[PDB]
């Protein structure tokens, strides 16, 4: 339910020339129904870290507490789905359904699949008949997005990893894609997101860490963010929340037209 | 040197149908239209891998799908589906193998190309092995090198973080200033800061090509206005990504 990362580092292949220094003593608490957003550039070490708060990665250093203890693997990933950037990480079946099956016929090999499967498709906007036969590899990023996800929330974690979920999506997809965030922390069930598209994440999540080179370079609020992160390649949108958060005022759950007419007056 | 250039069916429907379009070298076009408008279709028309019925102009002559590819440079939306190579400088210089064959000259242009998409280092690597955004950083690389004086790019830099973003876009607006011709679909407007026409398209047609002005004014609903475009027509044009230092 909560999360606390302790100065974990991660090498990849020690010694040897082509040595990797992706995390740095990295360190930070996630609180039980806490909507985080993980941001930072390319190769920061985003991906990594999550992979192993989510127990695919045996850290190289430091530890990882849930609810107060260390655990193994296995018991982390029954509790923690996570979605990777790229879907075609996760596929493996022919068929949407095997596809979304999986967790279940790995973690309660006994309890009939199909009601659960029905029901984790209907959460995140995928009709059972329409889909539960077509083959992922040819669906189109919006479909595949929502069958990565439907697969990694079918056994009920308690915790949600989506690594970059929005790319390639439309305003209409994204919007439509964040509705089902928003359902799911309406469960009180925490959920970590990563991605780079801050000004349209940053109205859904709490707080917002920052990962640069390894190293953690900012943990604190939204507003927080906005008012104290180095504003300097601030998209515009963010700029004008930053604006209205200096002058005490609240951006979030704001119309961009409404953002408009309070600035530049 | 100078530049300057209908209907399409798949295979049922009639997916554009009655399309005028202009472009000319040394300016950028960005196409917009919600999803299966046809902004793909329009563009592989362009680049010569769709024949459509029409009559499309190279220069005043008429141009087949062919002359076209001769003189139109592609980026996929997915750049897997674009390159084959052992090596990523393999994918590269089989571009300019037609270019004169000359070499000394190649592995001195593939350096330059790799430079600008951010693959520098990586000539020996296997784009097998390479990242989404790697991939498409090659994809652009291979298309740059084949000199061509139209460029049409489908969503180039979709999988990059923002600040790769601002200098693919800004190899493009140089690119422009050389005489290019640009034409680009993109959702990271945000990012653009230069640029000259947008097309809009609907209902299996372009209903619009003007400057961001006469577009911010229109109030399309079927797309997004970029915020930074009302952001400037409100407040002005102001923290342009050049001027953040
Ligand atoms: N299996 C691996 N072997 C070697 N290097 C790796 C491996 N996985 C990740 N890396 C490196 O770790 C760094 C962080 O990558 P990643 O965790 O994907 O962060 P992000 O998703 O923010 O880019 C990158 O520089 C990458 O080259
Ligand atoms: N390979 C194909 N075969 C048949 N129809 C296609 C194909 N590719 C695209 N279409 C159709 O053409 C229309 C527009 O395609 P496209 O240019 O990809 O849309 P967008 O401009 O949104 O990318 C869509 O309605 C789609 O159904």
């Amino acid at each position: 339910g909560r999360i606390e990362v302790v100065n974990v580092s991660h090498i990849f292949h020690r010694g040897t020339p082509l040595e990797k220094k992706a995390l740095e003593n990295v360190s930070l608490v996630i609180n039980e129904g806490e909507c985080l957003l993980v941001a930072g550039n390319t190769g920061s070490g985003k991906s990594t870290l999550l992979q192993i708060v989510a127990g695919l990665i045996e850290p190289t250093s430091g530890d990882v507490l849930y609810d107060g203890e260390r655990k193994k693997g296995y018991e982390i990933r029954r509790n923690i789905g996570i979605a990777f950037q790229y879907p075609e990480d996760q596929f493996f079946a022919e068929r949407v359904f095997d596809e979304v099956a999986f967790a279940v016929k790995n973690f309660y090999p006994d309890r009939d699949p199909v009601p659960l499967v029905k029901k984790a498709m209907e959460f995140v906007g995928l009709d059972f008949d329409s889909f539960k036969d077509r083959v992922p590899f040819f669906l189109s990023g919006g479909e595949k997005r929502r069958v990565a996800i439907a697969s990694v929330i079918v056994h009920e974690p308690d915790i949600l990893i989506l690594d970059e979920p929005l790319v390639g999506l439309d305003r209409e997809g994204k919007t439509d894609l964040l509705r089902i965030v928003e359902k799911w922390k309406t469960l009180g069930k925490t959920v970590i997101l990563i991605s780079h598209d801050i000004e349209t994440v940053i109205n859904h999540v709490d707080r917002v860490v920052v990962l640069e080179k390894g190293k953690k370079v900012f943990d604190g609020t939204r507003m927080e963010f906005l008012e104290k992160y180095d504003p300097r390649f601030f998209t515009s949108k963010m700029l004008v929340m930053r604006r209205l958060v200096l002058k005490g005022e609240d951006p979030f759950s704001m119309s961009d037209d409404e953002l408009l007419e309070r600035v530049c007056n | 040197g100078s530049g300057r250039i209908v209907s399409f069916r798949y295979n049922g429907d009639y997916v554009l149908k009655d399309v005028n379009a202009e472009f000319e070298t040394g300016k950028i076009y960005v196409v917009v239209g919600k999803n299966g408008s046809g902004k793909t279709t329009l563009l592989k028309i362009l680049a010569g891998l769709l024949a459509a019925a029409g009559e499309i102009f190279l220069d005043g002559s008429p141009a087949d799908p062919f002359l076209l590819r001769k003189n139109v440079g592609y980026v996929f939306q997915n750049p897997s589906s674009q390159i084959i190579g052992a090596t990523v400088e393999e994918d590269v210089a089989f571009s300019l193998e037609i270019m004169g064959l000359d070499e000394s000259e190649m592995r001195k242009r593939i350096k330059k190309v790799l430079e600008l998409v951010g693959l520098s280092g990586l000539a020996a690597a296997d784009p097998l092995n390479l990242s989404g955004g790697q991939k498409q950083r090659l994809a652009i690389a291979s298309m740059l090198a084949r000199d061509t004086r139209f460029l049409a790019l489908d969503e180039p830099v979709s999988m990059l973080d923002p600040p790769s973003q601002r200098e693919i876009f800004q190899v493009l607006e140089s690119l422009k200033n050389e005489g290019k011709g640009i034409i680009l679909v993109t959702h990271e407007l945000e990012y653009l800061d230069d640029m000259d026409f947008i097309l809009h398209i609907s209902n299996g047609t372009i209903d619009f090509c003007g400057s961001w002005e006469e577009f911010v004014e229109r109030e399309f609903d079927d797309v997004e206005i970029p915020f930074k475009w009302k952001l400037w027509k409100k407040c002005g044009k102001i923290n342009l990504w050049e001027d953040r230092y």
